[PDB]
């Protein structure tokens, strides 16, 4: 069937000092896919990791092609946009919705950790939604392998986004990969339930963070969060990564298992 | 703009 490999780029989905993402529509089938265009003027590693991914809560990777200095990455199109835009400033979103999104985020993270991959930059801007509002973890440009041949590799590279980064990244030379992603998921949960980020960064120098360690939950954003989910956040946002709750235990949390959301 | 798969 001629023309089936032709795609028209009809809309800009993203743009930054790195390249852009365009919505591509198949000339014949009208199928919609996202095309990441990067000028190799890093990408190799991102592609390598994307080739390992196959999960309903992770942006699907269809393949790639390069023409000289430009690399084209064909990725799953999530028409619902970024989770970031479903969060109402200073309000958040309905708890049931947040719980559903959190369940899907955990599913995706469990999957990634299961194959030894850590995302390292989990935040609402990198969590996309499909037409049925299903969450998809996106952008593996900062991702890396932390387990290979059943052997764990401690990380040392400082990366991510400050408001979402775990404290050990700023205090220790080396650290385990998994607790760092768990922490970021905790910050995302806080954002979904309060519509605001708790601190600029998890440092003792940051007043907001010191207040949290001092358990002053009568202050924002904590006072806007119900007791059940707040109890979970108390277990996730723990400074010592070794004492921080693991995903298997997050799955056993009272709030995590509370019936709240009706089916579509 | 357009691209080929
Ligand atoms: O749908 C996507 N599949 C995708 O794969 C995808 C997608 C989007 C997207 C959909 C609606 C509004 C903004 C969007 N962005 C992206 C996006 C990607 C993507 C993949 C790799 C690096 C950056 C990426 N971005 C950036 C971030 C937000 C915006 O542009």
């Amino acid at each position: 069937v001629p023309f089936v490999e032709d795609w028209d780029l009809v809309q800009t989905l993203g743009e930054g000092a790195y390249g852009e993402v365009q919505l591509a529509v198949n000339r014949v089938t009208e199928e919609a896919v996202a095309v990441k265009i990067v000028d190799m003027k890093n990408i190799k590693k991102e592609i390598c990791i994307n080739k390992m991914l196959n999960h309903e809560n992770v942006v699907k990777f269809y393949g790639h092609r390069r023409e000289g200095n430009i690399q084209y990455l064909f990725l799953e199109y999530c028409s619902g946009g970024e989770l970031f835009d479903r969060i109402e400033p200073d309000i958040g979103m309905p708890e049931p919705d947040a719980q559903r999104f959190f369940h899907q985020l955990m599913a995706g993270v469990v999957y990634l950790h299961g194959i030894g991959i850590t995302h390292r930059d989990i935040k609402p801007e990198n969590l996309l939604l499909d037409e049925r509002d299903n969450l998809k973890i996106s952008d593996f440009g900062l991702a890396t392998v932390f387990r290979y041949n059943n052997r764990e590799r401690l990380l040392n590279k400082m990366c991510g986004t400050l408001p979402y980064v775990a404290p050990e990244l700023l205090k220790r030379r080396e650290f385990h990969a998994e607790p760092v992603d768990v922490w970021s998921c905790g910050i995302v949960l806080t954002a979904m339930l309060a519509g605001e980020l708790p601190w600029d960064q998890p440092s003792d120098s940051c007043q907001e963070y010191s207040d949290w360690k001092e358990k002053k939950t009568y202050l924002n954003p904590w006072k806007k969060i119900d007791s059940a989910p707040l109890a979970l956040l108390h277990k996730i946002l723990v400074e010592n990564p070794s004492a921080r709750i693991t995903i298997p235990d997050i799955k056993k949390d009272r709030w995590y298992n509370k019936p709240l959301k009706k089916g579509a | 703009a357009s691209v080929s798969a």
